[PDB]
């Protein structure tokens, strides 16, 4: 979707009524980036050991 | 007193005093902003704009 | 994004992909950690 | 005219009350 | 008031359009009602009591 | 308008934008961004604060009795070191 | 659009040096697999030229040169030392491509195999070691004449004339995906759009294959009277430009944006428009009639769409088959024009071998030509 469709794009940057939140964007960026700190945090724990 | 009187430390001095004086505006503007969430209406974007 | 949203996170984003290209580029000067596996081609069962 | 104020920008939250006993 | 304009700028407007009349203590009780249905919304104690 | 051209432009050290600045804080950011350590003689000397002129203003000019020192010496304090007097300020914080 | 709209040629002696205000400023200087890699080369004599492919680097003032020699050299603007390139597997090279998002890596296409040189951004020895060389190969996809890059690095595509299915590598995994298709004949080049969403492919008939880079679909194309020869994609990936051997024409097709959901289908227009004719004119020149038209071997557009550069070979009876460069000023939006700027003209008695445009100059456009002297000039257009 990031790639080949740009109104599935606009569905992830829009803004949730009534608050005005980025509910799409801080749930996906937020569990995207979990995934690549454990995957940094698996890396560090394979180099000490 | 060579370094009490040099142009450059005299500069970092005032480069300084502003600095503690614009943080100290920053946390006066914050907490302004942070009891008065209704009238602010900040929303939900981090920067001082 | 008319909004901006993505640029807020902007600066946890790079932080957190810098630190990984760093762990992965620390990783990579491992003795085997720079080595390719050998492949034969065409074979039923994938290896990727 | 030239001469300065004397008060801190503090002054907005400093403004009469209790000052103690923080409860809930 | 409910969608948190401040009344003021209206309060002045719907003078000039009067040559002279009552269309004023209506605006202030307004104003002092303004700040009356925020001040119950407002958590600095001391900004509530200001 | 006014106040942010009186930073940029280092221009009317003879004005305090008190349409703006309210309080010493502002007061001290004012000016100290319209200080000048230069002798660059294409300056007129009604538009040239220097540090040095700065610092005497507020020892000898306007004094412990314009900052009203026991009522607010801490403040005093603050002008004197954000003014890097610090000599001054340490002899000052001693006598209380 | 058509050749009797163009300015006439700059006198015989004279140098095109630059565009500035829409005008060329001149000066006094600046088959086996071989004879079938020589079928299908970008270059107009590949079989007797010194300089077998040019490439830019997608974003950075450096650039490749594969030679007679099969040599690939590497220069960089910030760099004397020039990089010599030479594998044992290294014969015949038809094509070059740089990665995108990269700064260190370049694909070559050779007789046997497709190499992946590896290039220290910083470190630029003269003859880097035979390790820094990944070699990628199917049995029966020789000679490699065409690789293209998908614009979001990830992807390498690989053309042969030989094969009837376009192999896409993964450089990284080192995987080969065939994408094989059911008659008519292999594959003689590739390009991708710049949005990564679409990629013509060209074969040695009379039918040319567009294809999907989201669910791999394919796209037919018949009715031509011989092979589509050359093309090149707008900047937005909605246009794609082509040319018919035997054919004097620049032809265009659109493709309309995925305002809706749920299929994969390359989606363009029912037919081309024809956009200029290429016909065998006179020009009145101060020198007597020149003559021109023939066939357009290679087309390039600018990374901004407002110049389109074309590399026409005059028929055996107009200027004695030279071959002869077009300059074109572009428009994509609301129209498509193609308006004529002028003829580009180098040193007498070099014949224009390549182009290609600098894919990021911040003035304008930047086109390279390669020379049948064996130099390479480089030509702004200020705008």
């Amino acid at each position: 979707l990031s790639q080949y469709s740009p109104s599935r794009r606009q569905e992830v940057f829009s803004l949730s009524q009534p608050g005005g939140h980025p509910h799409n964007w801080t749930a996906i960026s937020r569990e995207c980036l979990n995934l690549l700190n454990g995957m940094t945090q698996k890396l560090i724990l394979y180099q000490e050991a | 007193l060579k370094n009490r009187s040099s142009v450059e430390v005299r500069m970092e001095f005032v480069r300084q005093a502003l600095a503690y004086l614009e943080q100290s505006y920053k946390n006066y503007t914050l907490v302004t902003v942070f009891g008065n969430l209704h009238q602010a209406q900040l929303g939900g974007v981090p920067g001082t704009y | 994004d008319r909004f901006g949203v993505v640029q807020t996170t902007l600066p946890a984003i790079l932080n957190t992909l810098l630190t990984l290209q760093e762990a992965v580029d620390k990783y990579f000067k491992l003795p085997h950690a720079s080595s390719k596996p050998p492949r034969i081609s065409g074979s039923l069962v994938d290896t990727s | 005219s030239g001469a300065p104020p004397v008060r801190s920008i503090y002054d907005d939250i400093s403004s009469p009350g209790l000052g103690s006993t923080p409860l809930t | 008031i409910r969608d948190n304009a401040a009344v003021d700028g209206i309060s002045l407007h719907l003078q000039d359009i009067c040559p002279l009349l009552y269309s004023t203590d209506d605006a202030i009780c307004s104003k002092a009602n303004e700040l009356l249905q925020r001040s119950r919304q407002v958590q600095n104690k001391t900004e509530k009591e200001r | 308008k006014r106040a942010v051209y009186c930073i940029i432009g280092r221009c009317d050290v003879t004005d305090n934008q008190s349409e703006v600045a309210d309080k010493t804080e502002d007061y001290l950011w004012l000016k100290l961004n319209q200080v000048c350590f230069d002798d660059d003689g294409t300056s007129s000397p009604q538009d040239r604060l220097t540090l040095s002129q700065f610092q005497k203003q507020l020892l000898e000019d306007y004094g412990e009795s314009h900052f009203t020192v026991n009522q607010q010496p801490f403040l005093y304090f603050q002008v004197l070191f954000l003014t890097a007097q610090f000599e001054a300020a340490v002899a000052f914080l001693f006598r209380m | 659009c058509s050749l009797g709209l163009f300015p006439p040629p700059p006198p015989r002696g004279q140098v095109t040096l630059y565009e500035h205000n829409n005008e060329l400023v001149t000066g006094s200087s600046y088959l086996r697999s071989e004879d079938l890699i020589a079928e299908f080369a970008q270059v107009t004599n590949w079989s007797s030229c010194c300089l077998r492919v040019f490439a830019w680097h997608p974003h950075t003032n450096k650039f490749a040169v594969a030679l007679l020699d099969d040599s690939v050299r590497v220069y960089n603007a910030s760099s004397t030392i020039v990089p010599s390139l030479k594998h044992r597997l290294q014969r015949n090279v038809a094509s070059l491509a740089w990665k995108p998002l990269s700064a260190s890596v370049l694909a070559v296409a050779c007789q046997s195999c497709i190499l992946i040189w590896t290039l220290d951004p910083t470190s630029l020895s003269t003859r880097p070691s035979s390790g820094c060389a990944q070699v990628l190969s199917h049995p029966g996809h020789t000679p490699v004449t065409s690789l293209a890059w998908a614009p979001s690095g990830g992807r390498l595509l690989s053309a042969s004339p030989v094969d009837a299915a376009i192999r896409v590598w993964d450089v990284s995994t080192e995987t080969c995906v065939p994408l094989p298709w059911f008659r008519g004949g292999g594959v003689t080049n590739l390009l991708w759009s710049p949005d990564g969403s679409k990629i013509l492919a060209t074969t040695p008939s009379a039918v040319f294959r567009v294809w999907e880079a989201q669910m791999w679909t394919c796209e037919r194309w018949p009715t031509l009277s011989g092979r589509c020869q050359t093309g090149c994609w707008s900047p937005d990936g909605s246009r794609l430009l082509f040319t018919v051997l035997g054919e004097p024409l620049i032809y265009s097709l659109s493709f309309p944006e995925r305002c809706g959901e749920g299929k994969g289908c390359v989606g363009g227009a029912k037919s081309a428009t024809i956009v200029a004719d290429l016909s065998e004119t006179t020009i009145q020149t101060p020198d007597g009639e020149e003559r021109l038209g023939g066939e357009a071997h290679s087309m390039v557009w600018d990374p901004s769409g407002e110049r389109l550069a074309v590399l026409m070979k005059g028929k055996p009876r107009v200027q004695d088959g030279k071959p002869v460069i077009l300059l074109f000023r572009t428009r994509n939006s609301p129209v498509f024009e193609l308006l004529p700027c002028g003829i580009i003209q180098g040193e007498p008695g070099a014949q224009p071998q390549l182009i290609t445009f600098h894919p990021s100059f911040n003035k304008g456009a930047l086109l390279s030509v390669g020379w049948s002297t064996g130099r390479i000039a480089h030509i702004p257009l200020y705008f």
